[PDB]
RNA sequence: AAGUGGCAGUCACUGGUUCCAAUGAACAGCCUGAAGGAUUCCCCUUGUGUCCGUACUGCAUCACCGCAGCCGGUCUCCUCGACUAGACGUCGCUUGUCCACGGACGAAAUGCAGCUAAGGGAAGUCGGCAAACUGGCCGUGCACCUUUGGAAGAUACGGUGGCUCCAGAGGCCAUGGCUCGUGUGGAACUGUUGCUGUGCAGGGGAAUCUGACUGUUUAAUUGAAACCCA
RNA sequence: GGCAGGAAUGGCAAACAGGCAAGUGCGAGCAAGAUUCUACUGUCAUGGGCUGGUCGGUGGCGACACCCCCUCCAGGCAUCGAACCAGUGAAUCCCCUGUGGAGUUCUCGUUUCCUCCUGAUGCAGACUCACGCGGGCUAUCGAUCGGCAUGACAGAUGGUGGUGUAUGCCCUUCGCUCAGCAAGGCGGUGUGGUCUCACACCGAUGG
RNA sequence: UGAACUAUACCGUUCUACGGUGAAGCCAUGGGAAACUGUGGUGGAAGCCGGUCGCUGUUCUGACGUGCAAAUUGUGUAGCCUGAGUGC
């Protein structure tokens, strides 16, 4: 609902800013790097805790 | 969606509803490129989104049957489902007979028709 | 942590001009909006051409 | 008309919890319900507030005594006994 | 809002630094003048015809005369 | 007595509603115009006339004017020119068969 | 000059009335009084109003929980028209929707659901299980037994449409104008005897055992004669 | 620092209870926020600066009414269950007459449908004998006068003062009139170029 | 570690159509020497009845039983629904 905390709501923020893909100059990377981000949530999927 | 933005956008502008806005098909091109709240009134001042004119729910019928009620048609023993009491109280028909009763009571007792204690009497 | 008054002060600083008035928003990532509302006397475009925004 | 024999206000209790039980409510809902003199302003006016409080809507009075009546038996025996034990040690 | 009771209480409230403007509304029944003083709007509600033409003129020059009416 | 106006200079001038619909009109009218309830029953109460270009129905007694608008779209349909008029208020006592634009 | 078209349910307030061996919060804040005391004589970050929540969902057929986009569950508010006693039930304006994997073939057998069925009427079966009968309202009327309260809607009998009338209650302006019983009774005519015409809507009676009653109960095999009660 | 007061530690805890104050255009204009922005119209709480003569005064028979800080104590509001009955008001809903637009018209139908609206706020008004909605109190009079009466659906009252009467007095829910306010909204009828849109006109402020 | 399901206590708070029936109290009235009593109304009580929401869960020992569902389901059938009621 609306009704948040502050604290609630910068993790909610911070939560919505992981919540991307890998850039996609990450792969070049010479030492073989990262193909996708593995660490990735999806409202559907996976809950918050919180 | 095809037009469902400008459908939209068309129910708030014309304060009905979705269902009663009217989309011109032979200007769904000219629709589709409305984009805003703004093109969509100018499509409306066009002529190419309408209001359409609320169903109807027409009461005639009532009427007519409501007339031959009060004349006493089908107010017979089969037409009544609920008990006399559930239909028109013997409470509600007490207190408007003692009302109209006291009223009149209380009238001929303001003018010199009866006395005070003839009054109480009645009363 | 921004205070509208802070705000307000920081605005009149930076670019001087009287804010009418501060209203603020946390959106929803984490950072903190602001809208100021200049006096009538300014202008938000006269000033935006100055500030970068065109 | 006459609307009951023997049942009196315990015509809200139907046919349950038993004559004999039904017989005691009475005569206690009776006095529970019924207006009680007033001895102060001389009126049938005491309403039963609660257990045990009296209201008089006359007067104004407010007393404590009786749960089901105003004045039980013992309190006017005990008003009695006091008058006379103050009297003889006046 | 608040209505005027006569036309000298109107013209005190003109005389008024805090009164900025005067909207003049011109109906088919009456013509009211609705003075712009700050927490308050004052009408003065007035049915004759020309009364209300020497009331416009009543009003000081220093005042912003917006005539409304459609 | 109150004045009505059923203006139809609009069709005349482009030869619909021109030349003797109108008598055809004010014939439906002097037939269909009820008063109390009735028809042939509008002698001494309501006097249909032409002005030329426009039917006048003049009332002695309580008249409607929406009654003469009903009247008027009855005529249209009656003529299959309601496809293409429409019966208009343009003034108080008046009404105006319009095109659609 | 300055309530009033109507009346239905809802809400609010008002005046009350009943119920309790039940009498149905506190605090901040605010006000009045009583008694004392004392008494020099428009303008200002458009003064201040800072801080945080503010999207959307939310009885969800996809936004939550149930491993899921699960016929389950989940808090409150508003709530139209007609029939009707109606927040039942049936249909409709406003709002919203046509989304649930579909298509052909009259579409086997079997099945899960809806119905019918002659003659008989429990002969079926552990057992009338399942289904059926009855069903609303009005009038007349109602037995045993009883804790005198009930039993009881006992059981039962008659009617119910449509139309045209006849009676029948009130109010306002001033015994006339207007409003005026969808609320009742009677009669005449009428119909292939049929009318609570649809949805809805008790089958009834007579005993034995048992628990007095009402209430409670093993969430997910037992709702009981068990527990509780006075 | 002196004097005079001053029992009884500091908090947490309700997004349903207590608890200051905002309404309309739901728009200027949003793709997406809005009692938050916007245009109007308001409301609330609180701070600072400035300018020999002192128990605020008066009217009413009364209920009461009007104009011109400090201490302590006594009260009260906040403040409280449920159900039922009656009344009034609101919005909804419906009806009558009329208007504006629309649907039907093979026949009938002065027909059918929509609309005809009004918020907060005001130290504005008329009543308040609620002469629309009702309780309380005041003054006068003094009842059952021998048949007690008044008022209610029901209560309920009355020499502990009924009925009647009046400058009657008070509070409150409203409702009504005005300002807000018609400029807005609603149903339309048009003009102008058109454009990255403003003007004109009409239509119940009905019972 | 857990009282988010669930049991119970407290604090605050919410919800409860439409009918039937007709307790006390009251009004008129008939009878009686009186004590008492007949009738017609009014009134609207009850851990009262039917019944909606709702809650519960009888019966079909129906469906399903690789389900919609690790307990649901019926265009059924039932229990209660002003109270020892109900939820948050
Ligand atoms: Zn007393």
């Amino acid at each position: 609902g609306a009704i948040k905390t502050l604290k609630q709501k910068l993790k909610y923020g911070k939560k919505m800013k992981q919540n991307r893909p890998i850039p996609y100059w990450v792969r070049f990377k010479t030492n073989s790097k990262q193909r996708y981000n593995e660490k990735r949530r999806h409202w559907r999927r996976t809950k918050l805790k919180m | 969606a095809g037009l469902k933005l400008q459908g939209r956008l068309a129910a708030a502008l014309l304060k009905c509803g979705r269902n009663r806005v009217w989309l011109d098909p032979n200007e769904t091109s000219d629709i589709a490129m409305a984009n805003s709240r703004a093109n969509v009134r100018k499509l409306i001042k066009d002529g190419f989104i309408i209001r359409k004119p609320v169903a109807v729910q027409s009461r005639a019928r009532w009427r007519k049957l409501r007339a031959a009620k009060l004349k006493g048609r089908h107010t017979g023993p089969g037409k009544r489902r609920g008990t006399a009491n559930a239909r028109m109280p013997t409470k509600v028909l007490w207190i408007q007979r003692q009302r109209v009763l006291r009223r009149m009571l209380m009238r001929y007792r303001d003018a010199k028709k009866i006395d005070k204690h003839l009054y109480r009497e009645l009363y | 942590r921004a205070n509208k008054n802070q705000i307000k002060t920081a605005v009149r600083k930076m670019y001087d001009i009287k804010a009418a008035r501060v209203n603020t928003l946390i959106r929803p990532d984490g950072l903190k909006k602001a809208y100021v509302k200049l006096m009538p006397d300014n202008d938000a475009l006269d000033i935006a051409n100055k500030i970068g925004i065109l | 008309a006459r609307r009951t024999v023997k049942v009196g206000i315990t015509g809200k209790y139907g046919t349950r919890y038993g004559a004999n039980l039904r017989k005691r409510v009475k005569k206690i809902e009776i006095s529970k319900k019924a207006k009680h003199f007033c001895h102060w302003c001389g009126k049938f006016r005491f309403k039963r507030q609660a257990v045990g409080i009296w209201h008089c809507t006359s007067c104004g009075k407010t007393m404590a005594g009786g749960a089901w009546t105003l004045n039980t038996g013992n309190s006017t025996t005990v008003r009695s006994t006091i008058r006379r034990l103050r009297e003889m040690t006046e | 809002p608040k209505e005027i009771r006569d036309i000298k209480q109107f013209l005190v409230i003109c005389g008024r630094k805090d009164c900025k403007s005067v909207k003049i509304k011109k109906n088919v029944g009456n013509t009211k003048f609705k003075v712009r003083t700050k927490t308050y709007l004052y009408t003065l509600v007035v049915k004759d015809h020309k009364k209300s033409e020497k009331i416009q003129q009543s009003i000081p020059p220093n005042i912003t005369k917006e005539v409304i009416g459609k | 007595t109150i004045e009505y106006k059923i203006d139809c200079s609009i069709p005349a001038a482009d030869s619909i509603f021109d030349a003797d619909l109108l008598k055809g009109f004010e014939q439906f009218l002097n037939e269909r115009i009820k008063v109390k309830g009735r028809t042939g029953k509008l002698r001494d109460a309501v006097k249909v006339g032409i002005d030329g270009t426009s039917v006048s129905i003049k009332a002695f007694i309580a008249f409607s004017k929406k009654y003469l608008k009903f009247l008027t779209k009855k005529y249209l349909k009656k003529k299959t020119l309601r496809d293409w008029l429409r019966v208009v208020s343009t003034n108080k006592t008046t009404y105006e068969l319009r095109y659609f634009n």
